[PDB]
């Protein structure tokens, strides 16, 4: 009943610069506060227990303070291997959801606009009764991007899937797949199919369209 | 301190499993250890903990009636088992050693690899591969459809085409089957000069596939 | 799939349609398309059923991808109706009809609105036309026993019993959601943002959820997690091959320990083992959101297309 969130959901900070993980406790806890570190598909790691002790074989620069109801993280100076997802857990109690909901660290980046590519259907794929248009978005940064597909200028909703990459190790962008759905039959009922963009990154929402040729 | 767990899972609604963990380099009879589980995109719930001394074992209330936890001394390990598995079981799961806290709960000092259980009415498919055709630099790639399980591989030119290469994470479709994408970015010169071939595997059902891309 | 009864076969258009008592009798009805068919009586001057042949399992869903109703026991926003956990009001003139549905034909169709839910009905002999703004004279509508074909339900919507959240934690989450949602100004016709430049009304996809208040909480970056509660809601009981059995019969089950049940049933009710049989309906449980650091247990929660108005 006792709930912990930790704020901001994606801490987007630099690498070697420092970097301070927020956990805030809805009643106080004392220092019965723990951290752990969860490597991209990986096991967690425990960092810190008591809100300050640090476990064992974890290097200096994870620091734990706090005590009641504000606990930090911090990371003196960000490396490589820092960049992962952030929990805090509490035993005060043994409630059935004593961890806090995690935090994601991400390269920090100065803002890069998508390249957008849309994709009609194969042939051979709609000789088989569905047809599968594919929206990409190339290399881009922030990740919060919006993406809306418009068949003859109708809105879509229900049809589509999202997928983005994990960030580039040589530029930190990400790039995302939007693939939208339809049957040969509804497919071949419309003529315009539209892909439109929006980012930080674009003075204007970008479309890339095709005709069913 | 190791906790080493068993491997994948590919398992149907409605049946039973067992996944086991196996422990070492420290003595199991008198640290609290457990099992917690992380539903695909979520964060972390556990489910319960097992003290092997006594046997006293204790399941988050969730999770009461679900599974059973148990463990054998003698072997230094634990089990964990559910006798009917549902769909939304399909997580990733760890055991762990932890550490008390008096009249308190715990923490988690240790952490086994993961076991990732996946249970779904579908039966092995592989892969349908299609192309994404084109239509300064241009983008080109491979649309990989309708498969079960994970994982496939997608790689290009057999391996040759490494820079500029996004393979995304698949999706679960409403029919059971994943689909994913990879693509390529390539500069417009070599388009009808240069062959791009995607070359998609899926070990499960023992099938390889290797499709041109074409302008 | 169906809960309790399979699809119905009318042949009085102008029968009776009675109040039932029991929670399984009334389960029964909204598994028939009978609460719809009640609605179209009172409001819109309409003969007849719908759900003929189909009931609620051949309702039309807008988007088509819809999850929830792959779970036979999850309610949508008129089995709640129903139920009295909330009210379809009858469209007035500026509740806004969203587009994207295929309308034409629909005698009836359900759409959640920001600040509450609305219904759109056809009387009879008519139905809808395509864009969805009027009700023209119908031909295939003359039975007066329509098929579910003619009823839709706008949204990937659950319904359930609320916990209930106090105003300043309302207030809380009201204020969040705007966070998320800067450049839009009103919803469906009410103020979400005080705005200058405020746009014409186009399509919005949203996910939010009704947390008993003045107006949804429409959400972004959310978190959800299901619990089977196995209460006394999670059961229907029923006379196999004679359909539900009677608020009695029911009663007496959840009370008595006496009758018939499944694993389930005997292990929180009581079995013996004719009489009636009470078992769990197919669904993943109550669901409990997560959203802006709080953890709330809404009335209902989906994701549906409403009108909103974008900052100039
Ligand atoms: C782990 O520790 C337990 C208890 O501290 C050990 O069990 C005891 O072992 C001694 C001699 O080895 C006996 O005299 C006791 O009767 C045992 N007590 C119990 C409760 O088992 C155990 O041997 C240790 N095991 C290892 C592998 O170190
Ligand atoms: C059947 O139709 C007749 C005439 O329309 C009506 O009087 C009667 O009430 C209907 N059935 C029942 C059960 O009332
Ligand atoms: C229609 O009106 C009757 C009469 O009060 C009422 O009992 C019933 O619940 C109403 N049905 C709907 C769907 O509003």
């Amino acid at each position: 009943e006792i709930v912990l969130t930790q704020s901001p959901a994606t801490l987007s900070v630099s690498p070697g610069e420092r970097a301070t993980l927020s956990c805030r406790a809805s009643q106080s806890v004392s220092s019965n506060l723990a951290w752990y570190q969860h490597k991209p598909g990986q096991a967690p790691r425990l960092l810190i227990y008591g809100a300050f002790i640090r476990a064992t074989g974890i290097p200096a620069r994870f620091s734990g303070s706090g005590s009641g109801t504000e606990f930090t993280l911090t990371i003196s100076s960000l490396q490589s291997e820092d960049f992962a997802v952030y929990y805090c857990q509490h035993y005060n109690n043994w409630p059935p959801n004593p961890f806090g909901q995690g935090t994601r660290l991400e390269i920090k980046r100065t803002v890069a606009a998508p390249s957008v590519f849309i994709f009609p259907p194969s042939d051979e794929q709609l000789k088989s009764g569905t047809a599968s248009v594919v929206c990409l978005l190339n290399n881009f940064y922030p990740r919060e991007a919006k993406v809306q597909w418009k068949v003859d200028n109708a809105l879509q909703s229900g049809n589509s899937q999202e997928s983005v990459t994990e960030q580039d190790s040589k530029d930190s962008t990400y790039s995302l797949s939007s693939t939208l759905t339809l049957s040969k039959a509804d497919y071949e009922k419309h003529k315009v199919y539209a892909c439109e963009v929006t980012h930080q990154g674009l003075s204007s929402p970008v479309t890339k369209s095709f005709n069913r040729g | 301190v190791q906790l080493v767990q068993s491997g994948a899972e590919v398992k149907k609604p409605g049946e039973s499993l067992t996944i086991s963990c196996e422990t070492s380099r420290y003595n199991f009879t008198y640290h609290w250890v457990g099992w917690v589980r992380q539903m695909p995109g979520e964060g972390l719930e556990w489910m319960g903990i097992i003290y092997p001394g006594d046997s006293d074992t204790r399941y988050s209330p969730s999770f009461q009636g679900q599974i059973t936890i148990s463990a054998d001394k003698s072997l230094s390990t634990t089990y964990l088992h559910w006798r009917r598995l549902k769909a939304s079981d399909t997580a990733i799961y760890y055991c762990a050693r932890l550490k008390p806290a008096w009249g308190r709960g715990y923490y988690f000092d240790y952490w086994g690899q993961g076991t990732l259980v996946t249970v779904s009415s579908a039966s092995t498919k592989g892969p349908s591969v299609f192309p994404l055709a084109p239509s300064g630099t241009a983008a080109l790639g491979c649309l990989v459809k309708d498969y079960f399980p994970e994982p496939v591989t997608v790689s290009w030119n057999s391996g040759a085409l490494t820079s500029g290469v996004h393979t995304f994470p698949a999706v679960l479709q409403s029919s059971g089957l994943y689909s994913l994408s990879s693509v390529v970015t390539v500069p417009s010169s070599s388009l009808g000069t240069q062959t791009y071939i995607c070359n998609v595997n899926h070990k499960p059902s023992n099938t390889k596939v290797d499709k041109k891309v074409e302008p | 799939g169906p809960i309790i009864c399979a699809g119905p076969i009318h042949s009085n258009k102008s029968a009776d349609i009675p109040h039932l008592l029991g929670y399984s009798e009334k389960i029964c009805q909204i598994d028939r398309l009978i609460h719809v068919s009640s609605w179209l009586r009172n409001h819109s001057q309409f003969q007849g059923y719908v759900g003929q042949r189909g009931g609620r399992s051949q309702v039309s869903y807008y988007p088509a991808e819809n999850s929830y109703s792959r779970w036979s026991g999850l309610l949508s926003p008129c089995d709640a109706d129903w139920l009295g956990m909330l009210v379809v009001k009858k469209a007035k003139g500026s509740d806004m009809i969203v587009p994207g549905p295929s309308y034409k034909g629909k005698v009836f169709f359900e759409r959640p609105t920001f600040d509450g839910y609305v219904g759109w009905g056809c009387g009879s002999g008519k139905s809808r036309t395509e864009s969805g703004e009027l009700c023209s004279s119908d031909s295939g509508t003359s039975s007066g026993l329509l098929p579910s074909d003619r009823v839709l339900w706008i949204g990937d919507v659950a319904c359930q019993p609320m916990t209930p959240i106090p105003e300043e934690t309302f207030l809380e989450l009201k204020s969040f959601s705007q966070s998320e949602f800067p450049d839009i100004c009103k919803i469906d016709g009410i103020v979400f943002n005080q705005c200058e430049g405020e746009s014409l009304p186009q399509p919005f996809d949203v996910a939010w959820m009704d947390v008993g208040h003045s107006h949804k909480i429409i959400m972004r970056e959310h978190k959800t997690k299901w619990v089977q509660e196995s209460s006394s809601k999670d059961f229907v009981c029923y006379k196999e091959g004679t359909g539900p059995c009677s608020e009695s019969e029911e009663k007496t089950c959840k009370t008595s320990g006496s009758c018939r049940g499944d694993m389930q049933f005997c292990k929180v009710a009581g079995c013996e083992h004719a009489k009636c049989r009470c078992s769990l309906v197919h669904k993943p449980g109550e669901v409990v959101v997560s959203y802006g650091g709080m953890r709330v247990r809404p009335k209902c929660y989906g994701f549906s297309r409403m009108m909103a108005t974008l900052e100039v």
